[PDB]
RNA sequence: UAUAUCGGUAGGGGAGCAUUCCAGCGACGUAGAAGGGAAAAGGGCGACUUUUUCUGGAGUUUCUGGAAAAGCAAA
RNA sequence: UACCGAUGGAGUGAGGGCAUGGGUGCUAAGGUCCAUGUCCGAGAGGAGAAGAAUCCGGACCACCGGCUAAGGUCCCGAAA
RNA sequence: ACUGGAAAGUAUGGCCGAAGAGCAUGAAAGCUGCGUAUCCGACAUAUCCCUGAGUAGCGCGGGACACGAAUCCUGUGUGAAUGGCGGGGCCCAUCCCGUAAGGCUAAAUACUCCCGAGAGACCGAUAGUGAACCAGUACCGUGAGGGAAAGGUGAAAAGAACCUCGAACAGAGGAGUGCAAUAGACCCUGAACCCGUCUGCCUACAAGCGGUAGGAGCGCCAGGUGUGACUGCGUGCCUUUUGCAUAAUGAACCUACGAGUUACUGUUUGUGGCAAGGUUAAUUGUUAGACAAGGAGCCGAAGCGAAAGCGAGUCUUAAAAGGGCGCCAGUCACGAGCAGUAGACGCGAAACCAAGUGAUCU
RNA sequence: GCGGGGAACUGAAACAUCUCAUUACCCGUAGGAGAAGAAAACAAGUGAUUCCCUCAGUAGUGGCGAGCGAACGGGGAU
RNA sequence: UAAGGGCAGACGGUGGAUGCCUAGGCUCUCGGAGGCGAAGAAGGACGUGAUAAGCUGCGAAAAGCUGCGGGAAUCGGCACA
């Protein structure tokens, strides 16, 4: 596809970039998006929960009644879980909640993702831009002209960019990412996409066919 | 979709089976297990080869044979696929794009129809007959 | 942890080109003479597993 | 996570022991009770629903009978005759008649008197 | 659209409801949340769900997907 | 109208009554051991006063509609 | 400005942001407080010719090695060589490799009583540690040892001056405080079982699981609601059984608690990605889980034969298709079912073994 | 961590070889780690130890039962 | 005529469920550190406050003594003085 590249003051500076259509124009997977998504968040997990099991309690081991005679329910030792303050039985136990995906079918997520911005018209090609002191006020109007500042962006840097990433950080409903460390939940969790043209470059450099 | 509208495929995930959880479910009660015996107690596990105290069959049968350790085994490689590696060469025997550093026995099971030399482990006696027919020639190292 | 294989299965059975078992015929070993020429060679003959059998015989061999 | 639905589970019974006021001392609430005793009334009741139409045919033939021995026939006559000549008006409508139309049943029954 | 079929124990198969928490999207709340009492209505059917009012005095919830310490009448 | 191949999951491997053909027993047993059907098991409804398998009959739900089965029609109790 | 007891709430209008983490504040605060981002800061005191002899080897009895008698070890008895000597799964010859009977050695590895800083699709007072509080306390036992229950007034004690009944706060009725005292000290909410009072209807000629289906009269508030004269039908439930109203088992009742879970490895299947190929493991790089690398390995791609081996053939045979087996889309995941190994659906023995405590009874 | 002693219930659908297990337990004694370590080695070319992924439930072992179970090689950490 | 009883509603009693709440647990991550003791340890006994000490701290100098650095208006530990 063909995109219009704007200034950081929101006017249209004439020129335009091209974007692959193996990334940004193939039929979109929803099944692809919807696996790499569940792994993203499954990754994010630490499962760090246990109860106790009943060799695992504190009470002795010790015949509480004697088997016979005693005219009640027969019983071994406090730590049944029957008894009140006894064992859990079959409670959460340490885990770790990663899979595996091909990573074909990471990829198929990825450009799905991409595509669906694209056709869904949400991507914005803006010029990179430096900032010499760390400023929110800077950012906000960048925002504020390319008009992404009501719902959530995500923008995509080549490089670190120290003094950028300082000024979006306060910000509440913006996200920064470098281009080649996209992924298909970051892409996906935001409403608008602003892109670089160093971005645009790396992306379709990177992440093509 | 969004991360607000996820929609797995048709068919693609299922729920799990759930027992001793009423009667509504048909799967409570004695949950799938029937009424007494070995079969319905915790811990009950099936001994791998017991058939209830009758000799077993993996006892019942002799041993036979045995397995040579230096055993030569080579990766069978047939004419069909050396002419169709020749027509997008005349000189084989890179065969990376398979194996990996094995050892090579060329078969005739297509036909060659090529000129072609062939370096291989080893050949059949068809198969050198039908290269050499269709005018090839063994390099047999 | 990974599944065991049985050692006397896998001393007595093999695996044939289309997934069958292959096994030996067992009354062959000691009393010979009384036995019948042509029982002898169909005990000599390698049989295959009956199909009841199989996947008895197969969590033997680890389900291969 | 822990789940415990404590509030679904006691609304459960809760519902169920409104169904079972005016019961018997500890059958109207003590649960186990009142459950067990509310289960045993709803096989009765679907026995009783089957039951019931039986119940109100016999009513109907019984004042038809009485209505009939009155204009001097038995039920069994009248009902052959009816039959004979054709006359669907049913069981429920003749006892309706003979109870509060008596001309109406009066008039039938001279119909098939011949 | 028709025809046929629809008693069920062991048992096999299918489709759902509620519960706790999470992500995304929406919402509600001192002009009264959850919980507790009473009343009314609803559901091919049901698990259950809405609404009104009193008490209560601070949190709760819809949809889509995800994960389980995920449901008691007898031991 | 659902019989075979191959595959995934089973449960069952304490049966019982009746009729028929028999063994055993005493041509006893609500006895016991086989065979052929059937029903209870796992089956509600109707008659038989009340009865697991005798007689009739296989319950998707509702109906204050109708016809019948076995068996009945003086009253309890529907119908001479 | 509005509501409110009280704004941090809602509606306006402003400002800061390298600070929109959080906690507290009379309800939910970027701009009220402590803080947070960022920068600055230490008088000390700490930290950074020779070559290994009771040997090598050997007998008897044993042990450890994956191995239940090669290599290694030795209780008992013996016992060399100095180019020589040892090993290559038992012994011999050749070949190859090494040089015992002396010693030291960082890293990559294992762990958490303790300290600092963090986190959780972990619990939330019968849960989570036995222990949120008086906890290894109370209590029990000669002793070793066993081992609990127990959180919540209110924003703030403003924790009720004073009056009345009464011997007394024993308790209550007031007044007053407070948004609220039916928040009054056992104090948030305040369910069930269980116990009462009032009002409506029924009930002293009646006989069985207590309901269910009909159905007057009476009583409340406009077709609803309470009761129920009288009539039909009806031997609870669970479990175990050929078969249970059974005089077979089981439960006083209520609330709360209580039993197919997870890991690994197989197998089948639903759904997917790539496809004659499919897939990475451990690990590494960048920035900080993500992205990229990593092809070792595994499966498929040719079978037959015990095997040498031969190959769409092959085995059997002197030879014959006479006979057998074969020729004539996979792989990696996600979800689910099932299996095995783990305590493996839960509770329950009589016992066995190890180390201790007891002769204050007898 | 190293060392000295060392069970049984259990599995084998009985049980004695075998298993449970060189586990529980008792005892002795270090350090921030300890042990090991520089070939009288593996193999049929590599080149000290230690740890991870494979090789592989393979070779073997076994009342050849139940079971037990390597190494060479290759890829890494160092 | 209801001695008493039955059912329903309302309102109370008991009891402490439920909801909401909590730094008290549980599982981990990273970085340190990995001992104390004859210069007398771990763990205790008895003391110690203006007023009895249940905890805490401390040791006949006994909820504390001295110096240096930091800080700037309250402080005299907790169990509603
Ligand atoms: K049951
Ligand atoms: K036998
Ligand atoms: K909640
Ligand atoms: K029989
Ligand atoms: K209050
Ligand atoms: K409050
Ligand atoms: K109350
Ligand atoms: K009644
Ligand atoms: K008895
Ligand atoms: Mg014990
Ligand atoms: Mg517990
Ligand atoms: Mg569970
Ligand atoms: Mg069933
Ligand atoms: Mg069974
Ligand atoms: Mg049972
Ligand atoms: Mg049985
Ligand atoms: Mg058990
Ligand atoms: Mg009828
Ligand atoms: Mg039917
Ligand atoms: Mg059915
Ligand atoms: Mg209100
Ligand atoms: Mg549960
Ligand atoms: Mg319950
Ligand atoms: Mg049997
Ligand atoms: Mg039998
Ligand atoms: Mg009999
Ligand atoms: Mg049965
Ligand atoms: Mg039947
Ligand atoms: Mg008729
Ligand atoms: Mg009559
Ligand atoms: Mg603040
Ligand atoms: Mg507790
Ligand atoms: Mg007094
Ligand atoms: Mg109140
Ligand atoms: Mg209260
Ligand atoms: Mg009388
Ligand atoms: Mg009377
Ligand atoms: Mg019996
Ligand atoms: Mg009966
Ligand atoms: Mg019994
Ligand atoms: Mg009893
Ligand atoms: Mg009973
Ligand atoms: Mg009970
Ligand atoms: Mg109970
Ligand atoms: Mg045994
Ligand atoms: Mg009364
Ligand atoms: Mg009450
Ligand atoms: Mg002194
Ligand atoms: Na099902
Ligand atoms: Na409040
Ligand atoms: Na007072
Ligand atoms: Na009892
Ligand atoms: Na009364």
């Amino acid at each position: 596809m063909e995109l219009s590249v704007y200034n950081i003051k929101g006017e249209d500076t004439g020129k335009k970039v091209v974007l692959d259509d193996s990334i940004f124009a193939i039929e979109p997977n929803d099944h692809a998006i919807y696996l790499d998504v569940k792994q993203y968040m499954a990754n994010q997990r630490q499962g760090t929960h246990k109860a106790k099991e009943r060799s695992e309690l504190s009470g002795s081991t010790r015949k509480l009644i004697r088997q016979k005679g005693s005219g009640g329910a027969r019983r071994g030792d406090i730590n049944s879980p029957l008894l009140s303050g006894g064992a859990r039985v079959f409670g959460p136990r340490p885990r770790n909640y990663s899979f595996k995906l091909n990573k074909k079918l990471k990829a198929l997520a990825r450009r799905s993702a991409l595509s669906y911005k694209a056709k869904n018209n949400e991507i914005i090609v803006v010029e990179d831009f430096n900032f010499d002191a760390p400023k929110t006020k800077a950012f906000k109007a960048i925002s504020a002209a390319l008009k992404v500042g009501e719902k959530k962006v995500l923008y995509v840097l080549p490089e670190v960019n120290k003094n950028v990433y300082l000024s979006a950080r306060n910000l509440p409903n913006t996200n920064l990412i470098l281009a080649n460390l996209i992924n298909t939940y970051t892409v996906l969790a935001s409403k608008n996409l602003v892109l670089t043209e160093r971005s645009v470059a790396v992306v379709n450099e990177l992440f093509k066919a | 979709m969004n991360l607000s509208s996820l929609k797995p495929a048709e068919g693609a995930v299922k729920s799990r089976k759930r027992i001793g959880r009423g009667p509504g479910s048909g799967l409570g009660g004695t949950s799938t297990r029937g009424h007494k015996g070995a079969k319905s107690r915790s811990g009950y596990s099936k001994k791998i080869g017991f058939e209830g105290g009758q000799m077993p069959i993996q006892r019942r049968l002799p041993k036979f044979g045995f397995k040579n350790i230096n055993r030569v085994e080579y990766k069978p490689i047939n004419l069909s696929v050396l002419q169709t590696l020749s027509e997008a060469s005349v000189e084989d025997l890179i065969a990376a794009g398979v194996s990996r550093n094995s050892l090579v026995k060329i078969l005739a099971n297509g036909t060659v129809t090529t000129a072609l030399t062939v370096e291989a482990h080893a050949f059949s006696k068809t198969a050198e007959e039908a290269i050499v027919r269709a005018g090839g020639s063994v390099v047999k190292l | 942890p990974k599944l065991k294989t049985n050692s006397g299965a896998k001393k007595r059975f093999a695996l044939t080109g289309t997934g069958k078992i292959k096994r030996k015929h067992a009354f062959k070993s000691h009393i010979l003479t009384k036995k019948t020429k042509k029982q002898k060679r169909n005990l000599t003959y390698f049989s295959t597993v009956h199909k009841v059998d199989e996947n008895a015989v197969k969590q033997l061999l680890c389900l291969r | 996570p822990r789940s415990v639905n404590h509030v679904a589970s006691r609304a459960k019974r809760k519902r169920i022991l409104k169904l079972t006021r005016g019961y018997f001392g500890a059958r109207k609430n003590v649960w186990t009770v009142a459950k067990n005793t509310w289960e045993k009334g709803l096989t009765y009741a679907y026995r009783d629903r089957k039951s019931k139409k039986r119940n109100f045919r016999a009513l109907w033939i019984q004042r038809i009978n009485a209505a009939a021995r009155l204009e001097g026939m038995s039920y069994s006559r009248l009902m052959g005759a009816l039959h004979a000549n054709g006359i669907e008006i049913n069981r429920k409508v003749l006892a309706d008649l003979a109870m509060n139309h008596p001309e109406a049943f009066r008039a039938i029954v001279a119909k098939v008197k011949n």
